[PDB]
């Protein structure tokens, strides 16, 4: 099977700014979900259905794409948007998932 | 109760001659009437039933109709093996019944 | 026609649940994406106390086949009384009715058994589930203090449902009074909006309601099918519903305002016990924008060639015209036993032709009687009494048939490809097909050979395998396409041409092509993108009158084409075809001088 | 909710058999909905590695092919993960998720399997 | 041939009793129900009773219900008709009976009840 | 000769005394022309008939079910001038018995009760031993009744060389194929018999069969029915009767004071019915029929004549033609059968492919 791409690796990226997480695939898929997770905690996901907002997630995560072009468009930052993403495919027999991007903090 | 009535007392005809028995009741009958025949000295057999079932063995001289509460046996082209009495009896319901008789002669 | 029966989407559910039994599309406004509704009557759901309880299961579209549970009701049976259930789940048949529209999925119970207020008591009033998103609401439409058989304790309400225009609910309550059965109709909006969980009987107030009848129409089963669309002019749609034993058991059909519950068509049958009024369609199928009227009357007999009477089922189709009237005709089975009047669902306009056409099935025909579905085409006369293509089911019976057809639903175009799918369902294997449908391509094609009339003797081109000249012509041939929906704009032909057809079969061959040097030719065609003819000039030429000698006959110059039916296909394999009514060649002649 | 704890890891040898469960708690979940399940390697993204349902078959990403079982209880709400011929590079997070729709969440809590001397 | 083979005449006096019987050849007797009718000495004919060999069912005339009765016996297959506290005026030709009536009929026996 | 011309050979000795006359019917023709036959069908005056006395039980029917104890006694012996010999059989239905009508005389769907009997008391017994009964709507479970009877053979015990007579009575209507799906039977009757111990155990899983079955299984095997009514409800009946040959039916006197002539008035006009049918046809053959009465005014359309007797052999004319080829081979099945008769006009067809 193929495995998504990602390009926004690493970013210093400040409140306030806008973001765009992003994804490719080899093949079509015609779908993505934009998983959330930090390293040492317990959140829970941002968008599902290609553009949908997940259960307590702010306006700020607006999902995109099509195809094989995917993307999730963080407005102007906030405090906490300074995280790592996971793109996610489940349309073929094994899962496949974004190598994941992150934000982070320095000042 | 339904009892089965003979018109005929005794009647009477040259050979070759066509002759009627007739009967009828004193209540109606739904489904019919047996004629039956004996000799002055002979068992009694059975021509007819439910009204025009001819029996077998029986001329088809014999014939008959009727409605539930009066009927009749034709025999025509009387022979001495049909001067004899007639009988009706009667199937309505039970107890059966039947009338006196009728007897069959030839003139003088 | 272009139904694809080669590539289908195959789903199934649990065995024994019934997977199949009914089934419809879930399209929301809200989603990209397209899930199939199948209903599961006797699941096994993880609900306390319940057995065979029933459920709706989604399927997912885009592959990924998994048909996941809808939560309409994580509960147990609710109590009366200490030590004294309200409610009976258990065998309830939820499921056995499923409907959607837009954002929301409707499915009922109508086998729900309920425990009166004022007495002990196990009757058939049937439930329906309601959501909208994610609020879930109980919808009773005949639980109310009329709790005995001449009110509407056995009416099982929910037993069928469909949606109309703007968003209004129709549900069939045949059970009421003594069966004489009853259709109630109510706002989305109030169904919802009223909704409190503890509240056995709720009002609400914009329902609408047939009410009891004189003791003659007992037994008639009013609410048994259900329809919906507007024949009264204009505004909503009116509410059209069979029942099974009307008139004396010969059926009706009846079709009661938009606004207010009252009749304003009576259809019947001509058959006792053919069960007209067993299942109801609505839909503009001759193009005129009336709806029309589908009755079902699936143990119609019908008289053979032979005298005598054939159980072979019946449609009515009845079509609404200007005047406020119907004019209509017949549509019979093909074989015996196969009840082809059971289940009717509209396709729409599944080829793309202008007019909806619609499905007619029967569930127990065909050899091996896995169950028959016809497709029959619309056109501006009406429907076409005879079949274009016939759908059947795949899988063998393990107790009763797999009853392919049982249920149906169209009118969706779930792929990308603009064009009606159909889901099929066959309950008694616990399967479900949705068939989709192919593009299809209208082909212009034309031919012309410009020497009308071959002279002979007129020895002026040359032939290419010698030193010598003949008499010759040229023989042009073209093809331009296109068609609608999602196809390639680039679609690959395979062209072959004949000479002197009419002679070759076995005699004198008067004409070959040029370089060929044969009666044949063949071109590979790539036309695309539509309204150009892509043109190729062939040159022929005779032979030599001493010894082809036929100079009367004419020369019949003929052309075929076929599409490249996988070199138009796309990502999923659904291959284009060519339309059932477009010729595929052209015979043009020459004569001699 | 959906409350999920996972079978404590241990330190196992390379190439030992190991059994790592899910257990989930607050509702029946065994027929209801769908099951996977999720590797974690720190540093990195996440993969997968299974899933179970009301059907009990399952797929896999065929590295270890067949060498990772899944297993569905029932009264219990209990899901086990058999790792058959554990390597060095199997050292990794493991936790169960639920979803059938293709979206995933509810995920465990933390869980460190290692393979050593 | 099928027969009906009827038992012979009696003479007997007042308040006696007789048992008189019939007896079935060349067909079922279980099968029919089997008439008995008697002639008078100048009344014509009566039916006085039947009975079902085959089963355990008879028929009477009122006249004599409380008087005679009718019976059968499988083993023997006659058909028995059984008169008793008899007089003069029971003084009648007994005859049984075949299928529907048939024109197969004992003979008519006598019995003479007189002082 | 390649181009077997039509003829149809007939050198089949079959009991030669039967009521129906073929020997077979043997045709070998070639696909461009039909052959032509002839059939005879002969009543007797004493066939021996045999009838299974089917009867609902609900409370409403309290008015005939204390009468038809007696009626069976009345009845035997105004048979007795009708045929050689005659025989009772006996059972009862209410209704399905699934949660839609009632909670899951206690219902019951049908129960055998009574073989066909010389015995007129243990007639007695199994009618007089009926207690009443009910359900909730108002049809009943007569249809299914009616297929059991007509396929349980076994249970019955109707003979071949007496006339099979099913009766039926019931004060309401049946109810019928498909009403079922409110009974949460979606599955249909396959047609066949289904008792254990006399008990017709699916009747609460298996649809009621449709008027189309009922027909089929009661011509194939001969079984005449006889169907009586209170007269409101004998309306729709009278009405249904066209639709399944085979069949007569009229109404229940208020004082139900002619139930024992019923049977009697239709079996006459069943011994004067003498009706045949072409069946299971062979797609690649085509069969025809027209029947000759004694009037001399034949017709095609009809089955049979009517006001027909003994001693009166009504004269069917049989002809077929040819199609190609179909799954070809000779093939045995049968092809006429005379409607309530034993005997029937079996075939062999043939041909050159
Ligand atoms: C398609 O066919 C259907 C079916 O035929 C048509 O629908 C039928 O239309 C009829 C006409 O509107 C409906 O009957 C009417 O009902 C109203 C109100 O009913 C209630 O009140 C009745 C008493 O007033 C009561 O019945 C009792 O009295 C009866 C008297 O004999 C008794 O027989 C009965 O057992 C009861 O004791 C009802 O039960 C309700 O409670 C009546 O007012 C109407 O009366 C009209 O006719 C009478 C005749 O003499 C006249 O005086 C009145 O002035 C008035 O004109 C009438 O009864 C019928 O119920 C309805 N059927 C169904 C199933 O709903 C349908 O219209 C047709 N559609 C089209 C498009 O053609
Ligand atoms: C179809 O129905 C006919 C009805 O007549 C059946 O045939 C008849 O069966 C009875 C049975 O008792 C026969 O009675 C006896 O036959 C023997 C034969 O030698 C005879 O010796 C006895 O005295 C008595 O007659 C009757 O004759 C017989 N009739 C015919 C025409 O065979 C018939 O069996 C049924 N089945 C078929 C396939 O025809
Ligand atoms: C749902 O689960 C129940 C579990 O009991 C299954 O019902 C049992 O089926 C067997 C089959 O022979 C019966 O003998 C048992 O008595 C049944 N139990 C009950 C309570 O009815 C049922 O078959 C399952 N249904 C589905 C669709 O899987
Ligand atoms: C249901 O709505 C329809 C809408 O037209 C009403 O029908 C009209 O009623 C007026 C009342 O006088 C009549 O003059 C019109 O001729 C009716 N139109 C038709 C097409 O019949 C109808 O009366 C309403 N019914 C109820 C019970 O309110
Ligand atoms: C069966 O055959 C009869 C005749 O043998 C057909 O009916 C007649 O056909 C002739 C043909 O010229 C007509 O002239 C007669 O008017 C027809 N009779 C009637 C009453 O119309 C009959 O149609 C054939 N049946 C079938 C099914 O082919
Ligand atoms: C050229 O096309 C015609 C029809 O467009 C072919 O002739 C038949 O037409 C009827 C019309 O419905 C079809 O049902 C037949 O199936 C057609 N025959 C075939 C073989 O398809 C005609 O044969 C075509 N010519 C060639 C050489 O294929
Ligand atoms: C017809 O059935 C009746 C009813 O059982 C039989 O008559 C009685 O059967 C019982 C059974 O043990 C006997 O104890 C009685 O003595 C019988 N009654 C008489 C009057 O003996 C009757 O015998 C059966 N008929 C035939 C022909 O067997
Ligand atoms: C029974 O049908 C056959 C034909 O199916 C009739 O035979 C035809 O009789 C006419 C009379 O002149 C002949 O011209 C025909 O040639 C005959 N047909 C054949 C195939 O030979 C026969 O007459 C019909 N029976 C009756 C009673 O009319
Ligand atoms: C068209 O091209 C394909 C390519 O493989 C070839 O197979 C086919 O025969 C060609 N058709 C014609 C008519 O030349
Ligand atoms: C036969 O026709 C006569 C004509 O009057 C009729 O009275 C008689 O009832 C008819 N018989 C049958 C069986 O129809």
């Amino acid at each position: 099977e193929i495995v998504l791409t990602q390009s926004p690796a690493i970013m210093s990226a400040f409140p306030g700014e806008k973001v765009t997480m992003t994804c490719s695939a080899s093949s079509s898929v015609s779908y993505i979900h934009w998983y959330q997770q930090k390293s040492g905690t317990s959140p829970k996901r941002w968008i599902y259905d290609t553009s949908k907002l997940a259960s307590g997630v702010p306006a700020r995560f607006s999902g995109s794409g099509s195809g094989t072009s995917y993307s999730l468009t963080i407005s102007s930052m906030e405090a906490e948007d300074a995280a790592t993403y996971y793109c996610h495919q489940w349309t073929s027999n094994p899962a496949t998932f974004g190598g994941g991007t992150k934000l982070e903090i320095k000042a | 109760d339904i009892e089965m009535t003979q018109s005929p007392s005794s009647l009477s005809a040259s050979l070759g001659d066509r002759v009627t028995i007739s009967c009828s009741a004193s209540q109606g009958i739904s489904n019919y009437l047996n004629w039956y025949q004996q000799k002055p000295d002979g068992t009694v057999k059975l021509l007819i039933y439910y009204t025009s079932s001819l029996h077998s063995g029986v001329p088809s001289r014999f014939s008959g109709s009727g409605s539930g509460t009066d009927y009749s046996l034709t025999i025509s082209n009387l022979e001495p093996e049909d001067i004899a009495t007639y009988y009706c009896q009667q199937y309505s319901e039970l107890p059966y019944t039947f009338g006196g008789g009728t007897k069959l002669e030839i003139k003088r | 026609f272009n139904l694809d029966v080669d590539s289908p989407a195959e789903y199934s559910g649990p065995e024994g649940s019934y997977f199949g039994f009914a089934v419809d599309f879930f399209v929301p406004s809200a989603s990209s994406r397209m899930f199939l509704l199948v209903g599961a009557p006797k699941a096994n759901t993880t609900q306390p106390g319940i057995v065979e309880g029933g459920q709706v299961l989604k399927c997912d579209w885009s592959s990924t086949r998994r048909c996941q549970p809808i939560e309409f009701d994580a509960t147990g049976n609710r109590d009366y009384a200490k030590d004294d259930p309200l409610e009976f789940k258990s065998h309830q048949w939820f499921g056995a009715s499923v409907r959607s529209k837009q954002d929301k999925i409707l499915a009922c119970a109508p086998l729900y058994h309920w425990r009166t207020e004022m007495k002990q008591e196990r009757e058939p009033v049937g439930t329906c589930f309601l959501q909208d998103g994610t609020k879930t609401v109980e919808y009773a439409p005949c639980r109310s203090q009329d709790i005995d058989a001449d009110g509407q304790g056995f009416c099982q309400g929910g037993f069928s449902i469909d949606f109309t225009k703007a968003d209004r609910v129709l549900l069939g309550g045949p059970g009421s009074f003594y069966w004489q059965g009853q259709l109630i109709s109510d706002q989305v909006a109030e169904i919802v909006s009223k909704y409190d969980p503890n509240v056995y009987s709720i009002k609400y107030n914009n329902q609408l309601a047939t009410r009891t009848a004189q003791a003659i129409f007992d037994d008639s089963y009013l609410g048994y099918s259900v329809a919906v669309g507007d024949f009264n002019g204009d505004g909503i749609d009116d509410f059209v519903s069979g029942v099974p034993r009307a008139a004396r058991t010969l059926g009706m059909v009846y079709i009661y305002d938009g606004k207010n519950m009252s009749s304003l068509y009576n259809f019947t049958g001509e058959q006792m016990a053919a069960y007209f009024g067993f299942s109801v369609a609505a839909t503009d199928i001759n193009g005129d924008d009336y709806a029309d009227v589908f009755i079902g009357a699936p143990l119609f007999m019908d008289r053979g060639s032979d005298g005598k009477l054939q159980e072979v089922g019946q449609v009515s189709v009845s079509l609404q015209r200007a005047s406020g009237d119907f004019q209509t005709t017949k549509l019979n089975g093909f074989e015996v036993f196969a009840r082809f009047g059971s289940a009717i669902a509209p396709l729409g306009d599944l080829d793309q032709d202008g007019f909806n056409d619609i499905a007619i099935a029967a569930p127990y025909g065909g050899e091996d009687k896995k169950g028959i579905v016809y497709i029959f085409n619309g056109r501006s006369t009406g429907l076409n009494a005879v079949p274009s293509q016939i759908l059947e089911g795949q899988w063998a019976a393990r107790s009763m048939p797999p009853s392919f057809g049982y249920s149906m639903k169209g009118a969706t175009d779930i792929d990308k490809n603009g064009y009606p799918d159909l889901i099929v369902g066959a309950f008694g294997v616990d399967r479900a097909i949705l068939y989709r449908a192919r593009p299809v391509i209208t082909v212009n094609a034309g031919l012309e050979v410009y020497p009308s009339i071959l002279n002979q003797d007129n020895k002026t081109c040359s032939l290419p395998g010698t030193a010598l000249k003949v008499s010759c012509f040229n023989v042009r041939f073209c093809l331009k396409a296109d068609g609608k929906g999602v196809l390639p704009r680039k679609l690959n032909f395979q062209v072959e041409l004949l000479l002197d057809k009419l002679k070759q079969k076995g005699a004198i061959r008067r004409a070959l092509f040029l370089y060929s040097r044969s009666p044949s030719h063949s071109k590979n065609m790539t036309i695309s993108r539509g309204g150009l003819m892509q043109c190729e000039e062939l040159i022929a030429y005779l032979r030599d009158e001493s010894e082809f000698r036929d100079k009367l006959t004419p020369i019949t110059i003929f052309m075929e084409y076929r599409l490249d039916y996988r070199t138009a296909a796309d990502t999923t394999g659904l291959q284009p075809i060519l339309n059932q009514f477009t010729p595929a060649n052209i015979s043009r002649q020459a004569h001699i001088l | 909710e959906v409350q999920l704890v996972e079978s404590g890891p241990g330190l196992v040898k390379p190439s030992q058999s190991l059994s790592l469960t899910c257990s989930v708690t607050g509702y029946y979940i065994t027929s209801s909905y769908y099951w996977n399940w999720i590797r974690q390697f720190p540093g990195n993204e996440l993969e997968w590695m299974g899933y179970i349902s009301y059907d009990g078959s399952n797929s896999y990403n065929p590295s270890l092919k067949n060498r990772i079982s899944i297993t569905r209880d029932t009264s219990k709400n209990q899901f086990f993960l058999k790792l058959n011929s554990v390597t060095t590079e199997d050292i990794a997070t493991y936790f169960c998720v639920r979803e059938d729709y293709d979206s995933f969440d509810y995920w465990g809590q933390g869980t460190t399997l290692t393979v050593s001397s | 041939e099928v027969q009906l083979q009827q038992s012979g005449a009696e003479l007997m006096k007042p308040g006696a009793s007789v048992k008189i019987s019939c007896k079935a050849t060349g067909y079922t007797f279980s099968t029919y129900w089997i008439e008995w009718i008697k002639q008078r000495p100048g009344h014509g004919l009566e039916w006085i009773g039947d009975i079902l060999p085959g089963s355990g069912t008879t028929n009477y005339n009122e006249k004599f219900k409380g008087r005679a009765t009718v019976t059968a016996d499988r083993s023997s297959n006659t058909a028995y008709m059984q008169l008793s506290s008899l007089t003069s005026e029971d003084s009648a030709v007994y005859y049984c009976a075949r299928w529907g009536w048939d024109s197969y009929w004992g003979q008519g026996t006598l019995v003479t009840v007189s002082s | 000769i390649e181009y077997p011309s039509v003829h149809v050979i007939i050198p089949t000795e079959n009991e030669i005394n039967t009521q129906v006359t073929p020997g077979e019917v043997s045709i070998q023709l070639r696909p461009g022309a039909e052959a032509n036959f002839m059939l005879k069908v002969h009543p007797l005056k004493k066939y021996p008939v045999d009838l299974y006395y089917l009867v609902d039980v609900s409370a409403s029917m309290h008015n005939n079910i204390e009468k038809l104890n007696s009626v069976g006694n009345d009845l035997s012996r105004k048979m007795a001038f009708f045929s050689r010999d005659f025989r009772l059989g006996f059972g009862s239905y209410v209704d399905k018995t699934v949660s839609p009508y009632i909670s899951i005389m206690p219902p019951h769907g049908y129960i055998h009760v009574l073989s066909l009997t010389e015995n007129i008391t243990e007639f007695e017994k199994a009618v007089h031993r009926q207690k009443i009964s009910g359900n909730i709507d108002t049809p009943e479970g007569g249809f299914d009744a009616m297929l059991q009877a007509a396929v349980c053979e076994s249970h019955i015990g109707w003979r071949k060389e007496a006339k099979r007579l099913l009766l039926v009575m019931t004060d309401q209507t049946s109810h019928l194929a498909l009403d079922s799906k409110l009974a949460g039977i979606v599955v249909p009757n396959d047609g066949n018999c289904h008792l254990k111990n006399n008990v017709y155990v699916k009747s609460t899983t298996m649809e009621h069969p449709s008027l189309g079955q009922l027909s089929e299984k009661l011509i194939d095997n001969n079984i005449n029915v006889i169907f009586a009514v209170q007269g409101k409800q004998f309306h729709w009946y009278k009405d249904l009767l066209p639709l399944l040959p085979g069949t007569i039916a009229g109404e229940i006197e208020s004082k139900a004071a002619n139930l024992n002539n019923l049977v009697v008035e239709a079996y006459q006009k069943l011994i004067s019915e003498v009706k045949v049918q072409v069946e299971n046809q062979v797609q690649g053959i085509y069969f025809n029929i027209t029947a000759i009465c004694p009037d001399g005014s034949r017709k095609p359309g009809m089955e049979g004549c009517r006001n027909v007797t003994s001693n009166d052999e009504v004269l069917f004319n049989v002809t077929v033609t040819m199609k190609k080829c179909d799954v070809t081979g000779g093939k045995n099945y049968a092809i006429i059968k005379p409607i309530g008769f034993n005997e029937t006009a079996k075939i062999h067809i043939h041909r050159n492919c």
